[PDB]
Order: structure tokens, then C-alpha cells, then sequence
């Protein structure tokens, strides 16, 4: 009945473009602001229910999305409401790397797919850092801006960590979970995160997600042909894993993950670093700060900014 | 800003209450009433301390733009309490919450059928009001306590089982009892907290070695001056709530 509300704008204020966001990511508007043309992303808060007033997942997002202010990063302007629904509102981002990637007409240098990567990679080190995993690392979350700044995006499966945790097992899209998840883990941390860069970066030569399952042992046994099999040996104590005798997966397999790309990536650094962020051990698995330091970003030809 | 959920005591004596015939102590009161709904269900809810102080600051700030008049105490203060669960991950269910409530504020009315029209409808009316609190804190839900500080704060100095105790009790009384969390920043409050405990207990800290005193250490900006004057505010409205100095009260 007309209560003030000094604090919450009506999405009125923005004059929607364009739908962007189809099935399963949600409603995704580009919009204007009236005023100053400013363009933003809306995406409503979908109320399928809930049973249980705004959802407890938004509220997380929206708390994470506060919480994260950084270069790479998507940034959360505003959340605003409707002369009942919810949106929030993001700086509006031109591009979108599975996009780019699946766009025959657009071409990468070696030394722009070294400054993708290295602006991925610093923000995922800005987000672990601020004790977040991000859970759904993969091309189609990756923006980048006009001006060649890549921002992380969709923190909707995103989520507070720290240090027996029983974190949800049913987290990031298929192709790109790691081997850990596929297993059943829950005590697990930043080195999910890791495994997808590892995805997006072989996919800045092959322009396609090298590892396609539809089921998550299918996904297992790609990851097998990929980087060798789930071994004791190669992954100490892979062992106490339930699903471990249950999985039926693989046994000769050997490590060919250099071999397979070899052919799409040129770069020794390159296929080097891709190796290191696809290891099976989430322990032995790379960390962003060791991934920066990686020769691949150190070494001709340097990074260079984004035009193509 | 950060300045924007933090008031001068004039911006306090203008709250929209006032503006609707409301007396100062008046409202103290109704802020004072609420706190204690949200203690009383948060403890049958079985909620975490921290939840409540939650629900209680959503309180504080959600009757800084909105008036009592407008909006009573017992209808907010389960709704605020449902997103503080929801919000500090002990998610309470929306049944359970307006049972718990309805038990709180009617102890001797009976709970409606869960399929009637009476009861539909106050599901409806909670959900709508964690809508108009969500919106009138503009979606800003993460909540920095002084107990935090606290806890650091007793521990770099030292203090007994007892003394960080009792400063905890303050801190969480200070919610309860002042609008100290609408004016001052959580880790001032904290030494606040730890000062009156200390003059309770006849505890002093010693001069640092520099010649720094504790509270140094936690807040540039506090002074004994404000120490002492907020402290003294404190503990005046501690005196005037029944059995609550009891409770750290050295009986021995
Ligand atoms: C997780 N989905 C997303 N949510 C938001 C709010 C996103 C966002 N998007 C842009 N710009 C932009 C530009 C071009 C494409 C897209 N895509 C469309 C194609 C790719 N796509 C999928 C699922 O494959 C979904 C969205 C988006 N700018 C800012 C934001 C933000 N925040 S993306």
C-alpha cells in the first residue's frame, strides 16, 4: 500500500533491450538506463516456489556478489525491485567467451589467449582468497567487457568456504567437474575451480569443450582418456572413495593429455600449464598463484590486451 | 556508504516513528519489546545467538525509514528473525517460525487449522514483509557484530573465563537495550562492552609498555571520554531492566 523505499529502486529505471538469457540460466535482460544510457544486465530472481519467501540461494548469491569487488569480476550495481519480483543488476558486458570461442569468424593470438587466462586466473585467486568457490567454472560464465576486461560471472552456484566440511557433491555443469566431485567428494575446495580453468584454457585453441560426457561416469571415462586413470599411485588414497570399487571406469589409460592437444596448441609453456591445471590429485592439482607465476605468462610473446 | 545505516542522536530523535506522534521513550520500548520477541523465538527456535542479533539489528535499521505506527514490532520482529536464519545459514522453516511466533505472542490462543484462510493468509503476510524488510534494508543483510571483536579484544588482554563472559553479555545486551548499533561501529561498541565489564568487575588493564591503552589497539578514533559516556548510558538502562544485572551479579 505505497510503503518508502529509499533504499530498493524500481527496475523501471532501466528500459530493457534484449533477452540474452534463454533456457537454463535464467531470465537475462540487457537494459539502458533512462537517464544516462548506461547499459546493465537484469536478471530477475526466479520464484518457482519458493515454499519459504526469497530464496535462501539468492540471498547467498547476492551476499557473495557484495562481498566481491574486483577487476575480474562481474559486478553487482544494485538489486532492485517492481512497482511482486526482484532483479539484480549488473555493469552490462559485451562479449562472452563461449561465444567468442564458437565464433568461427573471431581469432586469438597466442598472446591474447595468455592475457585471458591470466585475467581468469587472477580472479580466481582474488575469489578463493575471499574464501569463495565458485562452482560453475566454465566458458559460457566467463565475460569480457569492450575494453578486453575479463570478469568471472554467475556466482548463482557460488559459495562461502573454510577449514570435516559436507559441501554439496551435484556442483558445476558436467564437462567441466573435476574428478573429485565425480567421485562423491564433499570435503573439497578452490582446486574445482583450478580443473575448469584448465577446461576453458585447452578450449582457447580446440574453440570446443574437450570433454563432453552425459553421464557422470561417461565423464569419468573421458577424464580417463584423458589424463590417464584413477590410480592409488598417481592419486594417494583414491582409495577410501565409496564410488572408488563401484565406478567400473578405466585401467591401462596413461596420461595424454600433452599428446591429444598437442595438436591444437602450438605453445610448450601452454600445453605445460593445461597439464598442470588438468591433474587428477586436487592436491597436486595448481593453484592461480603458481598458475600466474607459470612461464607460460612470462615468456614470449607477453600478454597482450584484447581486440581481437 | 558506510555512513548510511549509522545516525547522528538528532537523525535519532527524528525517526519516522516521531514524525508519527511517537515519544522517544515510547519507542525505545517498542525497539526494547521487539529484541525480546526475537530472543524469546530464537531460543525456541533453537537459532544461534548470532542469528537473533541479526534479526535484532534488521530490526534496529528496518524501524529507522519504517514507523511502529506503520508497522508493529510483533509483526516484524518474526519476519526479520525468518530472513536472519535464513541469511546466517541456520534456515528456519516459514511453518515452524509462525507457529513458534503464534505460541510467543498468544500463549494461550490456539494455532489456526494449517489448511484455513485465517492461517493462509498470515503465511502470505510474513513472506510479504520479509519483502518489505529485504527492501527497506536495500538488500544489505551482512551484519558485522561487536562479539567478534570482542573476543579478540579479551583475548589480547588477557582477561578470566569471567570478565570475557560478562563483556559478551554486555555486547548482546547492548543490542537488546540501546540503539548503540545504529550509531557506533561494531568494534567501538565492542570496547564499550569490555569497559563496563572491566568497571563491573573491578578489573583494570594496565598501561601498555608504550603507554597505549587497550582500546588503542581495537579503534583509533575511541576516547575515554566516549568510553565513559556510553558506558555510563549502558549501564543506566542495565539498572532499569528488571533481573538482568542478577545474571553477572558476584553473589559471593
Ligand atoms: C550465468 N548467466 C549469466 N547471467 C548474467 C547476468 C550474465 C551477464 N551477461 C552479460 N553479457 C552477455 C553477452 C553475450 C552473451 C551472454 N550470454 C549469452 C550467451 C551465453 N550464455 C550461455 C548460457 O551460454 C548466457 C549469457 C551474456 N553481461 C553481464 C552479465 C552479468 N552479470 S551471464
Amino acid at each position: 500500500d505505497s510503503v518508502e523505499c529509499p533504499f530498493c529502486d524500481e527496475v523501471s529505471k532501466y528500459e530493457k533491450l534484449a533477452k540474452i538469457g534463454q533456457g537454463t540460466f535464467g531470465e537475462v535482460f540487457k537494459a539502458r538506463h533512462r537517464k544516462t544510457g548506461q547499459k546493465v544486465a537484469l536478471k530477475k530472481v526466479l520464484m518457482e516456489n519458493e515454499k519459504e519467501g526469497f530464496p535462501i540461494t539468492a540471498l547467498r548469491e547476492i551476499k557473495i556478489l557484495q562481498l566481491l569487488k574486483h577487476e575480474n569480476v562481474v559486478n553487482l550495481i544494485e538489486i532492485c525491485r517492481t512497482k511482486a519480483s526482484i532483479y539484480l543488476v549488473f555493469d552490462f558486458c559485451e562479449h562472452d567467451l563461449a561465444g567468442l570461442l564458437s565464433n568461427v569468424l573471431v581469432k586469438f593470438t597466442l598472446s591474447e589467449i595468455k592475457r585471458v587466462m591470466q585475467m581468469l586466473l587472477n580472479g580466481l585467486y582474488y575469489i578463493h582468497r575471499n574464501k569463495i568457490l565458485h562452482r560453475d567454472m566454465k566458458a559460457a560464465n566467463v565475460l569480457i567487457t569492450r575494453d578486453g576486461v575479463l570478469k568471472l560471472a554467475d556466482f548463482g552456484l557460488a559459495r562461502a568456504f573454510s577449514l570435516p566440511n559436507r559441501y554439496t557433491n551435484r556442483v558445476v555443469t558436467l564437462w567441466y567437474r573435476p574428478p573429485e566431485l565425480l567421485l562423491g567428494e564433499r570435503d573439497y575446495g578452490p582446486p574445482i575451480d583450478l580443473w575448469g580453468a584448465g577446461c576453458i584454457m585447452a578450449e582457447m585453441w580446440t574453440r570446443s569443450p574437450i570433454m563432453q560426457g552425459n553421464t557422470e561416469q561417461h565423464q569419468l571415462a573421458l577424464i580417463s582418456q584423458l589424463c590417464g586413470s584413477i590410480t592409488p599411485e598417481v592419486w594417494p588414497n583414491v582409495d577410501n572413495y565409496e564410488l572408488y570399487e563401484k565406478l567400473e571406469l578405466v585401467k591401462g589409460q596413461k596420461r595424454k593429455v600433452k599428446d591429444r592437444l598437442k595438436a591444437y596448441v602450438r605453445d610448450p609453456y601452454a600445453l605445460d600449464l593445461i597439464d598442470k591445471l588438468l591433474v587428477l590429485d586436487p592436491a597436486q592439482r595448481i593453484d592461480s598463484d603458481d598458475a600466474l607465476n607459470h612461464d607460460f605468462f612470462w615468456s614470449d610473446p607477453m600478454p597482450s590486451d584484447l581486440k581481437g | 556508504n558506510n555512513k548510511r545505516w549509522y545516525f547522528t542522536r538528532e537523525q535519532l530523535e527524528n525517526s519516522p516513528s516521531r514524525r508519527f506522534g511517537v515519544d522517544p521513550d515510547k519507542e525505545l520500548s517498542y525497539r526494547q519489546q521487539a529484541a525480546n520477541l526475537l530472543q524469546d523465538m530464537g531460543q525456541r527456535l533453537n537459532v544461534s545467538q548470532l542469528t537473533i542479533n541479526t534479526a535484532i539489528v534488521y530490526m534496529h535499521r528496518f524501524y529507522m525509514i519504517q514507523s511502529f505506527t506503520r508497522f508493529p514490532g510483533n509483526s516484524v520482529a518474526p519476519a526479520a528473525l525468518f530472513l536472519a536464519a535464513k541469511v546466517e545459514g541456520q534456515p528456519k522453516k516459514l511453518e515452524h517460525v509462525i507457529k513458534v511466533a503464534h505460541t510467543c505472542l498468544h500463549p494461550q490462543e490456539s494455532l489456526p487449522d494449517t489448511r484455513s484462510e485465517a492461517y493462509l493468509q498470515q503465511v502470505q503476510d510474513l513472506v510479504i514483509l520479509e519483502s518489505i524488510i529485504l527492501q527497506t534494508l536495500g538488500f544489505e543483510l551482512t551484519i558485522d557484530h561487536p562479539h567478534t571483536h570482542v573476543v579478540k579484544c579479551t583475548q589480547l588482554v588477557r582477561a578470566s573465563k569471567d570478565l570475557a563472559q560478562t563483556s559478551y553479555f554486555m555486547a548482546t545486551n547492548s543490542l537488546h537495550l540501546t540503539t548503540f548499533s545504529l550509531q557506533y561501529t561494531p568494534p567501538v561498541v565492542a570496547c564499550v562492552c569490555i569497559h563496563l565489564a572491566c568497571k563491573w568487575s573491578n578489573w583494570e588493564i594496565p598501561v601498555s609498555t608504550d603507554g597505549k591503552h587497550w582500546w588503542e589497539y581495537v579503534d583509533a578514533t575511541v576516547t575515554l571520554e566516549l568510553l565513559d559516556e556510553l558506558t555510563h548510558e549502558l549501564l543506566q538502562i542495565l539498572e532499569k531492566t528488571p533481573n538482568r544485572l542478577k545474571r553477572i551479579w558476584n553473589w559471593r
